[PDB]
DNA sequence: CCTTCCACTTCCCAACCCTCACCA
DNA sequence: GAATTGGTGAGGGTTGGGAAGTGGAAGG
């Protein structure tokens, strides 16, 4: 012990060290001070008995520049719970026991949801135990944990211990749920020396921000042609960064073949871009120099994109190779998660947000991708084998690249990343590295664990796992689910406001609107606006319009009309339904607890019951068969851990073995005795949701809505001001208008991320608080309502599209669309409806409304109010110009999740699915889809916008056909290849065979296990003709050997085109055109031709062939010599039914 | 009860073998005079009718009418297991929730039995014109098989015309033409070969070949098949099973259109 | 050094593709007494012993014993290249890791002439006790093969019951269930085409028919099949080749739900 | 005009149902001497040669020569429906679009009346090389074929050795290798057994069994086949139909470059 | 000797299982 | 120590059953 004892000294003090050099002093010093908490550690410090007990570190910074650091002691602890009468007996022998390792235990009454009959007030009272060091917490519940795990199995003191609590809760999380103390704050701090702790205490009347100095850098290095760097051989050639706005480079002139001059770089007037430079004669000296530079200014925030990966590895290789120890320099250090981390400043990466956040496609994760999209510039590229020449043959060019790329950098980060975290951090207790790089689910969680602190509550244990678990049929399940959000592609083809469209409607819908159209507005502006139905004046009148309209549509309900493109969808619908009926994870209940709630009682309002769709797969094998492959594995033996260790039974195995064992054996059984391994079922259930349990989450779900939905008027409020004084031009004014308008925006972003995730939450894996019939009801009740949707509008018109939870319809040019009152009140003087969103909104109202909504009126008195709710509520969005669908290539099927959607200006609004997006797909298939879709604004009959659209894909089959003969050499090779990824190791795939796992062995080959090594290899090819008749997978050919010397060509083409006497290789001889055009013919097809036949028109593409059995339909119809039925010629005598 | 057993179980197979195809549920009617069925395909294009009569079996028992609906491919699927000399018997009875079949070699070696689960139906009834047909002709059943085989190779829909020196097979399609033609035997070598036409008045129709296909599976019955045909009326083909019955297929035509314009 | 000669060479085939499905690899042990072999289905609920006699060879030498692997696969795809009328000879040797096949013509004027790679296993064996068979039964080949043929039609289990003076077979599912009686005769023709049951007490047995649909690829090896049985113990398939050997199938009885 | 009449209905059966599968469409040439057909393979690996005299037929008019372009799977399916007992006969005009085939039942009992729409094509051909081969080899069609099927069980290529004696094919995979050898007869009982081989200097060359495999189609077409083969040189591989006609492949030998 | 039935092999199409990336 | 959910398209490979053709032996 002593040795670790003496190990945790010397760290503790190292790290005090550490940060002393960059200046987080330590207060030791009679006073008060004030500052901005920017970071937090938990620490041990020495005591006056010169012993070690934990504590947090809490770092501060303040306007004039200064820092400190506070050192806050706290005791970990967590909770046991004893059988009746236990306590005072089990503590005495948890004291004698363990005596001087425990600091503290005493009795806490907490209430715990999950106890029987709890509603009334019931609550128990656990025992607390706390630590002098969570190293003696660590011990001492591996002392427990056998006794409650037997006796949770079968149900001395440790025997009457029946379950423990919180003991897995991280520890400065357990400080920052407990003192409230949250980043990104001021605070006012009080020392009384060590006669009493430090006290901290937040002021909430200032909200400006400082400005924490952050570092962003970036590095450019040497290698190897046509492969990878590696620290062993290869050198860093320049390094760029930039320091609070101002820019810094270093270049390296053992490499670099000329000086730097220092020069500016600005893409767009707000990137201020000046950049300083440092000419070194060494590497050693590059290096010496950074860490100086950066020991100068001393950031506490430290950026670059993806540095985990390789610019830290490289650097501190570099570094240690020359003896210089970086992490006794700068302090950063490779974690065990082999993430950098440091303790005097935060590692930021940006691309650890724009993976999470952004809602990029993973198309455009790439910097130069990631930096077009949301800063509105091209960057400057280079192609990453050139680097190596350029640092000999233009120098200012490589210079140019590698400036540019920490510009980018340095303001993405600013703009995008450094708001949304802060103010996330806010409202979170985990540090800014913790916060980034955990995922969504644990944020919820941690916030669900301040919110069930504040409530009293006591913790739940995380969910465990069960192992192949057992229908009650019998069979062993492989899966459990539930039935997710419908969809359907009613219809199919171009649709045009500018285009006569065929309707048929049934009158007596109309007449059912006609006859509720004064409900249908009176519900709308109550209940939607709020604006009461008496401070209006016109209300009268528009509803003779409405009537009068409805009247003339109904007179004749078939009509040839221009059609209004729609689009009619939920705002935030999944909350909202969570919201209106009440739904929480531990709100599930069952007959077998409401047996003894004493609240059940005749007529009582409160069980609430909700339909779901469960479904299972499962192995047909039966319970009995399964049993038997279970004892045959009682003779089996297996291999040690390593290849000396004993032998293991079947017993002596973990359990994750014993289940993939199991499932092996009776895998290849059910393969033997069944042509089929698995079974679907799927089952409706029914679920009861008690309507008084503890509101906390769905109050807290209420909570955010409310304050998302404040901070986005404050940012509309605060916006229009900026404008006004950017306009007026007072640049004082402008900056605070400016900041506070950041702050707004960021910090209404972090409520609707957080929002966003209350729903997933609840099925995560191990997720405290988990359960999955929540998430099926939630599913289920959003299907309900946009399929009655669908049927309400489908009689009035045509819906088109339908997915989660919105609509895409054409309606009737003659429709009412949106009407105008006039009110009394100055206050809001005019209002506007929409007509298509009041009549789906009372539709909604009518069947889904809760009326069973409980409210604790008097907590003494154990009285509810009862109360009904609706807050779902439609919204129109459109109308637009254009909608385009495609069709599927198969008989009968529609395509759904693609469509393509403009505005009535004719920019683009909405394009999704398609292969344009996606990252990998051919490129010709990119330019043809993306050409086409502009196309088909063009012309004003569907003969003419066919007679444009096909022009744009014949182009493409006649470059095709013609070889692309005259385009250049290097156009074919981004014009034809594929860039796809590949997740794994390519070990870890197993015996598979695709395309990927082909060419990354057929690098291998050629190149060697230096290249396949990484995870996430891309790989480039191109599918070859000459191995005629092999499959498809076995002709696909690296890029790369287009590139790689002649002689290595001339060989391994040679080799894999099987192909001894191939006297020529060129891709021109090489390319299977017709697979090309294959791919193509597959497009093309499901865009431009098949949907043509769909309507009504011939074929607009004479190249191209429609499929067997659409020429079939298409040649019926047309013969003269119609097919009668059998019925019209023989007399019909009439109708039996048989039956026993 | 009901109870029959026949002489031999190759032509019950060769029925069941027959009706597979083309109706896939069906109800049998069962009475004293013997065993009746009709039923109209999934198109309604065409029209099955199969009558056994109640000397054919070698022994027959039926105490009341009964009506029972069967699914046939799992008839057919149980008569796989009956081989082509067995000797096989029907049971049932009017609580009609199953049928029961024995086979059994001639020999007794062996013993087979089955019991198959009845279904219910509802199904719509047609009558039948019983005119003359202005003509007919009766033909070597494998000839008419090739015939439909190798034209439906050429095309999907068949001209049959008939006229007074020889019938006209003709079909047409993106290949290019195919026609085949018989005319009366004037020496008859054996009359199972022999193709014989008697007619009022030429003819010429049209019809689906997709079909025809399936009614030629009847061939393995009977050596020779009926063609009868009228103008604008369904085409009839009708094969006979031994003394005990006959089995027919009605086909609508094709009409054109232009008269309905 | 091994060496065999065998003049009724389409035996080996057909004596192959009786196992090639039902056991991926195995492990033959050669010995002077013959080629042994006991393998299990890779699913271990059923298990196969292949046992020829050094005598009923044209010649066979065995100075030693050798252990050698092979996947069946293997052989097969080999096998299929040699004339049901042509001549075996086989040939390995005890540090070798390769088999070597001689086919022969009758009329001398075609040869052929194969090598096969071996595999490197082994396998734990336990040696298969004998049983007194409470019940036995001879019966010609293409019955048997018949009955679980026409079976597998109506389901996939087969209660199968005997009795002192016969045999039925039955089978119950979503079609109806089905039966198969096969009483014992006195009067018989030949042994080829007879059946001979004999019982010390009443059982019946509950067997997997698409097993049994793997077992009866063995049919072309006799014109007779040996089945034995009794409660609580595996059924045994046997085939006797020729005088030359003797292969079986061993199968557990299902364990009944009720 | 032209028309030819068939009696042997079958062959051209036959002869179709080999070509389908080397070559999709070709033009067919018609002359005095009779018909003509030689054509790549769809790949281009390897030439199919056929001709049928005109001394074969029952009757043969040919006014002028012509060249047809055919679809063979379009025409092997008209084709399949003639009996194999039935008369063929083809015609066309010299300015028609279309062929007539006509089959005739041998009894009368029966005619059918077909036609095909040609269409235009035109093709690069050049003069035919033979000459002395080294080897010739003459068998058993349905031993070659088990052969070749063996092989290609085995192996991806062949390897054929020549020698005075007798000749030998090899070949060697994953599965391992294999060696077949057939010695000359000693003396013949009846023909279609015996093996005979001519033999002036030894030979040894390679050939991608796919393609065998293929040219083995004609094995229904005669009982025997031949083999000619020499040194650098496409093998040639010769079926002889009835006495009017011959069916040839010709496959370059497999280029050895790596070592 | 000629014709029919049964057995075995080959050819062709449909359905299921794998990857990755995008729609909610 | 770690850990959001379900649904769809596109491209590719593997598995199983039915239809068609050929060879033998069996029957008249
Ligand atoms: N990342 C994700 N994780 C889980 N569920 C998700 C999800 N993204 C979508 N869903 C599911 C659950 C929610 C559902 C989308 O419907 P809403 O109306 O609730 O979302 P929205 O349209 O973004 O809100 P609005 O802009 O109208 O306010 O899709
Ligand atoms: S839902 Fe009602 S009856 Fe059930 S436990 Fe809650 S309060 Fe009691
Ligand atoms: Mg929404």
């Amino acid at each position: 012990s002593s040795v670790s004892a003496l190990k945790r000294l010397e760290r503790s003090q190292w790290t005090d060290k550490m940060d002393l050099r960059f200046g987080f002093e330590r207060l030791k010093e009679p006073g008060e001070k004030t500052g901005w908490l920017i970071n937090m550690h938990p620490t041990e410090i020495l005591d006056e008995d010169k012993r070690l007990g934990s504590a947090v570190d809490y770092y501060f910074i303040q306007d004039d520049g200064s820092r400190f650091k506070v050192a806050l002691p706290y005791k970990p602890y967590f909770y046991i719970a004893t059988r009746k009468g236990c306590e005072r007996e089990v503590s005495s022998f948890l004291s004698k026991k363990f005596q001087g390792k425990i600091a503290k235990v005493e009795t806490v009454p907490k209430e715990d949801l999950d106890l029987p009959n709890h509603l009334v007030g019931l609550k128990r009272n656990y025992i607390r135990l706390s630590f002098h060091t969570v190293e003696d917490l660590v011990k001492v519940r591996k002392e427990i944990s056998p006794a409650v795990k037997k006796n949770r199995e079968q149900d001395d003191q440790l025997d009457n211990i029946v379950d423990m609590r919180e003991y897995d809760v991280p520890y400065h999380i357990r400080l920052s749920i407990d003192l409230k103390i949250h980043v990104a704050h001021w605070y006012n701090v009080r020392y009384r020396g060590n006669a009493f702790p430090v006290e901290i205490t937040r002021r909430d009347d200032l909200v400006e921000r400082p400005d924490p100095v952050v570092l962003a850098f970036a590095i450019a290095t040497t290698k190897l042609p046509l492969k990878f760097p590696d620290a062993e051989t290869d050198q860093i050639m320049m390094i760029s960064y930039m320091i609070d706005g101002q820019g810094y480079l270093i270049t390296n002139r053992e490499i670099v073949s000329e000086d730097i001059e220092d020069f500016e770089f600005t893409p767009k007037p707000e990137y201020e871009g000046p950049f300083c430079v440092f000419n070194e004669p060494d590497e050693a000296h590059l290096i010496q120099r950074w860490f100086e530079h950066v020991q100068e200014t001393k950031p506490t925030i430290m950026v670059t994109y993806n540095g985990d990966f390789f610019d830290w590895p490289f650097v501190e290789a570099r570094a240690a190779v020359h003896g210089l120890s970086m992490q006794q320099e700068i302090g950063f250090q490779k974690d065990s998660q082999g993430e950098y981390k440091a303790p005097q400043c935060i590692h930021m990466d940006c691309l650890r947000w724009v993976k999470r956040d952004s809602y990029l496609p993973v198309g455009s994760h790439n910097l130069k991708a990631a930096a077009k999209a949301k800063l509105g510039y091209d960057p400057v590229e280079l192609d990453p084998e050139d680097m190596c020449r350029m640092a000999t043959e233009q120098p200012q060019t490589l210079a140019t690249y590698s400036v540019s790329d920490a510009v980018a950098t340095y303001y993405l980060y600013m703009k995008y990343v450094h708001p949304f975290i802060f103010a996330l951090c806010t409202i979170i207790p985990m540090e800014p590295d913790e916060v980034l790089r955990k995922g969504s689910g644990t944020l919820c969680e941690a916030l669900l664990m301040v919110q069930a602190f504040h409530a009293n509550i006591i913790f739940p244990n995380k969910q465990e796992q069960e192992f192949n678990k057992l229908t009650d049929d019998g069979h062993v399940l492989d899966s459990e689910t539930y039935v997710g959000g419908h969809v359907e592609a009613l219809e199919s083809g171009v649709f045009r406001s500018d285009i006569p469209c065929r309707f048929r409607m049934n009158p007596a819908a109309f007449d059912f609107l006609l006859q509720r159209v004064e409900k249908t507005l009176r519900h709308a502006l109550e209940e939607e606006e709020k604006v009461p139905v008496e401070q209006v004046t016109n209300f009268e009148e528009v509803c003779d319009e409405i009537k009068s309209k409805l009247a003339s549509l109904k007179d004749v309900p078939s009509r040839i009309e221009c059609p209004l493109i729609y689009h009619l969808d939920v705002g935030a619908m999944y909350p909202n339904i969570i919201l209106t009926n009440r739904l929480q994870p531990s709100a599930m209940v069952d007959e077998a607890t409401c047996a003894a709630c004493d609240f059940n009682k005749p007529g009582a309002n409160c069980q609430r019951k909700m339909a779901w769709q469960w479904r299972g797969e499962f192995m047909p094998a039966s319970r009995s068969e399964y049993h038997r492959i279970q004892h045959q594995l009682e003779s089996e033996k297996f291999p040690p851990l390593f290849p000396e260790g004993p032998a293991r039974a079947f017993h002596e195995l973990s359990r994750e073995e014993q289940a993939k064992y199991e499932k092996r054996r009776l895998a290849d059984y059910c393969r033997k005795a069944y042509k089929k391994i698995h079974i679907t079922k799927v089952e409706e259930r029914l679920t009861t949701i008690c309507q008084r349990e503890n509101s906390f989450y769905v109050d807290t779900v209420r909570a955010f809505r409310d304050r998302r939905y404040e901070f986005k008027g404050l940012h509309k409020v605060w916006k229009k001001k900026l404008s006004a004084a950017v306009e007026v031009g007072d640049a004082a004014e402008v900056k605070r208008c400016k900041n506070m308008e950041v702050l707004y925006d960021s910090l209404q972003l972090a409520h609707k991320c957080i929002l966003n995730s209350f729903y997933g939450y609840v099925m995560r894996k191990g997720a405290r608080w988990y359960s999955m019939e929540m998430a099926g009801i939630v599913c289920f009740t959003g299907a309900n309502i946009i399929t009655q949707a669908r049927e309400l509008i489908e009689q009035i018109g045509r819906p088109l599209e339908l997915d989660t939870d919105g609509i895409w319809c054409v309606l009737p040019n003659s429709f009412p669309e949106n009407f105008v009152f006039k009110t009394t009140n100055v206050k809001k003087p005019k209002v506007t409806i929409s007509y298509p969103g009041a009549m789906l909104n009372i539709m909604v109202k009518e069947g889904f409304t809760n009326d069973q909504y409980q409210e604790l009126a008097e907590p003494s008195s154990l009285t509810y109010v009862t109360r009904s709710e609706n807050s779902i509520f439609f919204e129109v969005d459109g109308p637009y110009l254009a909608m385009i669908l495609p069709a599927s290539k198969e008989e009968g099927k529609k395509l759904k999740k693609r469509y393509a959607v403009f505005n009535e200006d004719g920019s683009l609004a909405e394009l999704k699915g398609f292969e344009v997006k996606r990252r990998g797909e051919l490129q010709l298939i990119k330019i043809f889809q993306s050409s086409v879709f502009e196309a088909f604004l063009k012309g004003s009959t569907l003969e003419e916008v066919y007679g444009s659209v096909a022009k744009v894909a014949d182009y493409w089959l006649d470059v095709l056909y013609s070889k692309a003969a005259n385009m250049p050499d290097s156009e074919l090779f981004e014009l034809i290849s594929e860039n796809r990824s590949m997740s794994r190791k390519l070990e870890d795939y197993g015996e598979q065979k695709s395309t990927s796992i082909s060419t990354a062995k057929r690098l291998a080959e050629f190149l060697g296990d230096q290249m396949v090594k990484d995870a996430g290899l891309s790989c480039r090819y191109i599918i070859s003709r000459k191995p005629e008749g092999s499959p498809v997978t076995e002709r696909a050919i690296p890029l790369a050997i287009f590139q790689a010397e002649p002689t290595v060509r001339k060989h391994f083409l040679r080799k894999w085109l099987k192909s001894s006497s191939l006297q020529d290789f060129d891709i021109r001889a090489i390319l299977d055109w017709d697979y090309y055009i294959e791919r193509l013919g597959s497009a093309i097809q499901k865009i431009i031709t098949i949907p043509a036949a769909l309507q009504q028109v011939k074929n607009p593409v004479p190249r191209v062939k429609h499929p067997d059995w659409l020429h079939k339909k298409l040649l019926e119809k047309n013969d003269v010599y119609k097919q009668k039925k059998i019925s019209e010629l023989f007399t019909l005598e009439g109708r039996r039914q048989v039956t026993m | 009860m009901f109870e029959a057993r026949l002489v031999q179980g190759s032509i019950l197979k060769k029925v069941l073998e027959a009706l597979k195809d083309l109706i896939n549920e069906a109800c049998w009617d069962i009475s004293s005079s013997g065993v009746n069925l009709q039923s109209m395909d999934s198109s309604h294009v065409s029209l099955v009718q199969l009558t056994l009569r109640s000397e054919g079996f070698d022994t027959y028992r039926c105490d009341r009418n009964l009506a029972m609906g069967v699914n046939l491919t799992s008839m057919s699927k149980i008569l796989k297991c009956a081989g082509n000399e067995d000797i096989i018997t029907l049971r049932a009875e009017d609580n009609a929730d199953t049928l029961a079949l024995v086979f059994e070699a001639p020999n007794q070696e062996k013993v087979s039995d089955y019991e198959m689960k009845l279904m219910d139906l509802d199904v719509e009834q047609l009558g039948i014109p019983e005119q003359e047909y202005s003509c007919v002709v009766k033909m070597p059943s494998g000839e008419f098989a090739r015939i439909c085989r190798d034209l439906s190779h050429i095309g999907d829909a068949v001209v049959i015309s008939c006229a007074k020196d020889g019938v006209k097979f003709s079909a047409s399609g993106e290949l290019g033409n195919g026609n085949i033609k018989l005319s009366q035997t004037s020496n008859v070598d054996k009359e199972e070969e022999a193709v014989t036409i008697e007619m009022n008045e030429p003819v010429q129709l049209t019809f689906a070949l997709r079909y025809l296909n399936f009614f030629t599976k009847a061939t393995p019955l009977s050596s020779t098949v009926t063609l009868s045909m009228s103008a604008d009326v369904p085409l009839v083909v009708e094969y006979k099973i031994a003394d005990m019955g006959h089995l027919k297929y009605y086909l609508a035509p094709k009409i054109e259109d232009e008269e309905g314009s």
